[PDB]
């Protein structure tokens, strides 16, 4: 009864619908298993947010050139920025490593023993290193706001709106790698470029796209 | 009971016990309780700071003007030295302001003058304390708080008015009106600026740059000046 | 209960048994007892200790401020002949600090067991020995009337206000490279001027 | 308990009152070399004398080294004072050692037989005095008598005080060692040498830009 991905088929067996965004789209059985299913929704989850953060990022920093500020083309930020200031690539590397690799392996063994991290093994914490559900860490900190614990239906109707827009951010940051690796231009330019001719402006005339 | 929007519904939370409260928050954020109490406080302390700051910019606009109010940092001089004022505000408000917080996080546990035992502050809510501090009420408290969160929340609203007003035209608000009320129709962010498929335009920032004060040269950017119109 | 903080959660074993106890360690050092009484111990002297030194090394420099021996700076030590080298000076320092000090620490440990004058018998410190607390001939001015209270608490308090004080000291002497009542008298002369952001910016 | 890795599980062995009660334990072992106890014992043995060995070294290569840039106590490096001491002696090298040799391997002799039969050196007359106080303190790894002659074993609330902080502070010794080592592989110059260095600037020196620890870049 769910709208399915593809409306008329059934939904296979491991996709039910108690998770958000559950329209039936596993045409390769990759989720029969659970616990491969609870992992690939841990990766979808951190994979959308990061997709969030980079369109954001990108269309900011686009705009900020398009207007007359200075701000550079994204795919080339970092090393004018790295160039203008007195930054080494190996140290700002090796402490971005150090941190990430921290925390990133601290939510892994949470993931192992699901909740073996608020347990005073930290400076003095807990209550808050200790799991709220797979990938949903919500404690005073990761949900320091507390809407996790409140109106649990308004809770299920953020899950849905986060995974979303998640899906949704994933696909645009791919668009603007194809829009840029094909136009070698700005993505909000190419944008402009097309509102002043969408019949002649677009990927039809890009010659590249269709090879013909 | 009236309704920030009249005809709808007021959410669960949100029944109508706080003082000047409209059933609004369309958004839940009042769901849990300590959280609840956390944003009315700060919610207090916010309007107080903002009824002050637009009762100062105006009065001192009035009086001594010529003195860009947004420029008074710069433009003021004094025969202390800068980080003397600095030092004594930052201790002696850091002490107001940790004592503030202890109360908030132990209740009515520091009502009590460290050095005049004599001296003590009754007991009372929290963003309430009274006594003292509350010498002098014509009316009745129910009233007074209504009328101190509703012109809190307006002077919330007036203070970033100016900022944004005078982010556009530098001017003092004063004189700004007098504009806008010589001409009705030109003086709007209408006439001023528009999008438009065609093209975007955006009226240019008053505030130059990087202002020099005594070898700091702050570097002063505007408020997201990419976004204005 | 004069807390350190009003209002926080004070770790049980502090009780104010000793002068002056706030309930002040927010690191728990002292939660096993024998490091505790150690540390109350080590307090004491280590205050006590401060507090001679601020007050031999603050008199001097006044009094050469005014009407005699010699008015050097504190901490410049080596100059003088005092008619012998330090060698044997520091010697014999070490030589008595021993004897008294192997009897301090017999005190300490076994209470009660050093009262008398081995050579003068008859010659007997008091039985109230209170370890860290002799008295008797210690007070031999009718003192230890006011109770205990006040005494050890003001003692307690301005033995670590003494150590503060010498710690500065340090401070502006390295720092500076002044003397501390120099420095006072600049701090003095302008505080608007005189602070620690100044002179290291400055620096 | 304290584990070196939260969440982790404690390693089979590692889970013993032995274990437990060695010292310094966390559950480190993931390579499970103690899976067997008497490997186990002879393994903190081993670790006993290498946290002393490293802390003695370790103090004699710092103290004097760092008074060097004080103005007495001049020192050479401790790299290169080997061939000054060597200029400065009395004595060929060859017959230094080989003394030096025969009078450590003496007590590394008493040391083995004792640790292959505890009671073995207080075999009556054996010596003329040494059994008396030539018998172990019942924890193999910390002789009695004169070893421990200030009487702090007397105190057991401190014994344990006592363990720990000497296993903590001999693995750090020879942490340091290897670092001091590393670094006179990759710079060359004198261990507070490279303190100052790093000191006046942490951003680039360090091993990120020495071009050799990471060459690839
Ligand atoms: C955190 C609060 C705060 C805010 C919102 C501002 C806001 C402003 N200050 Mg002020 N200042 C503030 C604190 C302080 N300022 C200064 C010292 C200065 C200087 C010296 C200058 C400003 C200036 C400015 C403007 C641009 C920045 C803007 C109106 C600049 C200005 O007025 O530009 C027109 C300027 O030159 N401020 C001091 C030291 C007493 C402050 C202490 O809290
Ligand atoms: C096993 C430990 C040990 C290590 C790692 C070194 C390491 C070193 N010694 Mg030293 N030595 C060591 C033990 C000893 N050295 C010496 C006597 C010397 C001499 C005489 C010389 C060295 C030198 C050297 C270097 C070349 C080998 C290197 C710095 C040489 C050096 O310092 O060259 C600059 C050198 O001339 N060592 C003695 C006394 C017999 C040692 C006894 O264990
Ligand atoms: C979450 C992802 C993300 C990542 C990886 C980056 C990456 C970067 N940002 Mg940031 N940035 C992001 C999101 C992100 N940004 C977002 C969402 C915003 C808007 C709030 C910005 C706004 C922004 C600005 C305006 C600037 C950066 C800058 C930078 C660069 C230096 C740091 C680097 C390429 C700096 C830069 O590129 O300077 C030229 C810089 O000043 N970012
Ligand atoms: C814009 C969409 C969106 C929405 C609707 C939500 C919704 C939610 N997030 Mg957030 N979140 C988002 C994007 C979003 N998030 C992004 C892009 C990131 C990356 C920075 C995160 C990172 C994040 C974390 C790390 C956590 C939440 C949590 C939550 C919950 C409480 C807040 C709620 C379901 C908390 C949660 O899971 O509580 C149970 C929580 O711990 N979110
Ligand atoms: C995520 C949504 C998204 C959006 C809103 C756009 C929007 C646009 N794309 Mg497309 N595009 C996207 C994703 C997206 N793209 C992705 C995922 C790919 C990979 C297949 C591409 C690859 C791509 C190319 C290679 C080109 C466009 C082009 C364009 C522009 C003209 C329309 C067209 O020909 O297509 C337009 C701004 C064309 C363009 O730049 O026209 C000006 C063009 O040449 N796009
Ligand atoms: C929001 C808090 C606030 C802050 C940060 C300042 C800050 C300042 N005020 Mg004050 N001022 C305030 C509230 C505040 N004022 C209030 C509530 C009033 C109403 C009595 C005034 C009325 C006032 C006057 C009339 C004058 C200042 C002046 C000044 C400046 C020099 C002192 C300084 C930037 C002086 C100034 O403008 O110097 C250039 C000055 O003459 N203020
Ligand atoms: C070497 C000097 C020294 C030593 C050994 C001690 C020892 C002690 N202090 Mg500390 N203390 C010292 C200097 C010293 N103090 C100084 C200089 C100050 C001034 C800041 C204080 C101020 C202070 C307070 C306010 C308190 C202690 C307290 C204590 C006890 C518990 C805290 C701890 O582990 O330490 C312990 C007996 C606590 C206590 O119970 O003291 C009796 C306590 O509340 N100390
Ligand atoms: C524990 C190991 C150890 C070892 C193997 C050595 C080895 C050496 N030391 Mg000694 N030394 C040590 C600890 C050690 N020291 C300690 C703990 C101290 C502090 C008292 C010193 C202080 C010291 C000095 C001050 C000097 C030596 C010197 C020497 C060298 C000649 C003997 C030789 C390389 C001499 C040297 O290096 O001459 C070039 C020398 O002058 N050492
Ligand atoms: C035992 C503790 C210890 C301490 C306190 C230090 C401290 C330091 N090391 Mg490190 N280092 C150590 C062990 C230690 N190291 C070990 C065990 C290794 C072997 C992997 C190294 C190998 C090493 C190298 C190769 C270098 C340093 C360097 C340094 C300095 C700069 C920071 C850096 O690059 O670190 C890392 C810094 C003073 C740098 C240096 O000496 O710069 C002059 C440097 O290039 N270290």
């Amino acid at each position: 009864v769910r709208p399915v991905w593809f409306p008329g088929n059934p939904p296979p067996a491991h996709l039910d619908g108690s998770l958000a965004g559950d329209y039936g789209f596993d045409p390769l059985f990759l989720g029969q298993e659970p616990q491969t299913l609870k992992w690939y929704v841990q990766a979808e989850l951190v994979h959308g947010r990061f997709a969030m953060l980079g369109a954001a990022g990108i269309i900011l920093t686009s705009i900020g050139a398009k207007v007359g500020l200075g701000f550079p083309e994204w795919y080339d930020a970092g090393k004018v920025v790295v160039e203008k200031n007195n930054i080494d690539f190996p140290t700002l590397m090796v402490i971005q490593f150090y941190l990430m690799g921290w925390a990133e392996t601290k939510r892994w063994y949470d993931f192992k023993n699901p909740g073996s991290q608020a347990d005073g093994s930290f400076l003095g914490f807990t209550e808050e290193f200790k799991g709220l559900e797979n990938g949903y860490p919500g404690g005073r900190f990761f949900d320091p706001m507390g809407l996790s614990r409140g109106d649990a239906a308004k809770y299920q109707e953020y899950k849905q709106k986060e995974v979303k827009n998640g899906r949704l951010a994933m696909i645009a940051c791919l668009g603007f790698a194809a829009q840029y690796a094909a136009t070698g231009k700005g993505p909000l330019d190419n944008l402009a470029d097309h509102l002043a001719d969408p019949n002649h402006v677009n990927f039809a005339t890009n010659g590249v796209s269709i090879p013909i | 009971r009236p309704l920030w929007l009249p005809g709808s519904t007021p959410p669960a939370h949100l029944k109508g016990d706080l003082p000047g409260d409209f059933g609004f928050d369309p958004l839940g954020l009042g769901a849990n309780a300590e959280s609840l109490k956390w944003f009315k406080e700060s919610e207090l302390v916010h309007s107080r700071w903002a009824m002050a700051a637009v009762a100062g910019i105006l009065v001192q606009e009035i009086v001594r003007p010529d003195v860009f109010w947004y420029n008074a940092g710069k433009e003021v001089e004094s025969p202390l030295g800068p980080l003397g004022l600095l030092a004594v505000e930052f201790f002696l408000m850091h002490w107001v302001e940790v004592r503030r917080w202890q109360d908030l996080r132990k209740p009515g546990s520091v009502d009590q003058d460290p050095i005049f035992s004599q001296y003590k502050l009754p007991p009372h809510e929290v963003g309430y304390p009274g006594g003292v501090f509350a010498p002098f009420i014509p009316g009745d408290l129910a009233e007074l708080k209504v009328k101190e969160i509703k012109n809190g929340r307006l002077a919330m609203l007036a203070f970033v008015g100016f900022v944004m007003a005078a982010q556009v035209t530098g001017k003092g608000p004063i004189a700004a009106l007098q504009e806008h009320l010589a001409d009705p129709w030109g003086t709007t962010i209408f006439s001023k600026a528009a999008v438009v498929p065609g093209q975007a335009v955006a009226p240019p920032c008053k505030i130059p740059a990087s202002v020099s004060y005594k070898g700091i040269e702050i570097p002063t950017p505007c408020f997201l000046q990419g976004l204005w119109p | 209960l004069p807390s350190w903080m009003p209002g926080a959660d004070l770790p049980g074993y502090l009780n104010g048994t000793l002068p002056g106890d706030f309930g002040f360690d927010p690191l728990y050092l002292g939660q096993d007892p024998v490091k505790l009484k150690w540390y109350a111990q080590a307090e004491l002297m280590n205050a006590r200790f401060a507090m001679l030194a601020v007050a031999g090394i603050l008199v001097p420099e006044l009094l050469s401020n005014i009407g005699p021996g010699a008015g050097v700076a504190w901490y410049d030590a080596g100059k003088f002949e005092y008619f012998a080298p330090a060698s044997s000076l520091f010697g014999v320092q070490m030589l008595l600090f021993a004897w008294v000090e192997i009897r301090r620490y017999q005190d300490f440990v076994k209470p009660g067991s050093a009262n008398q004058d081995p050579i003068f018998t008859n010659n007997k410190l008091p039985d109230g020995n209170e370890p860290g607390y002799p008295g008797g001939i210690f007070d031999p001015f009718g003192w230890s009337k006011g109770d205990i209270k006040s005494l050890k608490l003001k003692e307690i308090k301005n033995g670590r206000l003494a150590m503060l004080a010498f710690a500065g000291f340090i401070g502006q002497a390295y720092t500076t490279g002044t003397t501390p009542l120099k420095n006072l008298s600049t701090h003095l002369a302008d505080p608007w001027s005189t602070t620690v952001w100044q002179n290291d910016l400055a620096r | 308990r304290q584990s070196w890795l939260p969440g982790s599980q404690i390693p089979a062995h590692l889970d013993t009152p032995a274990a437990q009660a060695l010292a310094g334990n966390f559950g480190f072992d993931p390579l499970g070399l103690g899976k067997d106890p008497v490997a186990l014992r002879w393994y903190q043995q081993a670790e006993l004398i290498h946290c002393r060995t490293a802390m003695a070294g370790v103090a004699g290569i710092l103290i004097p080294g760092l008074l060097t840039k004080a103005g007495a106590l001049n020192v050479p490096e401790w790299y290169d004072a080997g061939k000054v001491a060597i200029e400065n002696s009395f004595a060929p090298w060859g017959s230094l050692l080989a003394v030096q040799l025969f009078l450590c391997g003496f007590v590394e002799a008493k040391r083995w037989q004792d640790i292959r039969k505890p009671g073995s050196q207080g075999e009556p007359g054996s010596f003329l005095g040494f059994e008396a106080s030539l018998k172990g303190t019942s924890e193999l790894g910390y002789p009695g008598g004169p070893f421990d002659p200030l009487g702090l074993s007397k105190e057991a609330d401190k014994w344990a005080d006592w363990k720990l902080k000497e296993v903590k502070n001999g693995r750090l010794a020879m942490l340091a060692f290897l670092g001091f080592v590393a670094q006179k592989y990759a710079t060359g110059a004198g261990p507070v040498d490279n303190l100052a260095a790093h000191l006046k600037d942490p951003w680039h020196v360090n091993y990120a830009t020495n071009g050799v620890s990471l060459p690839f870049l």
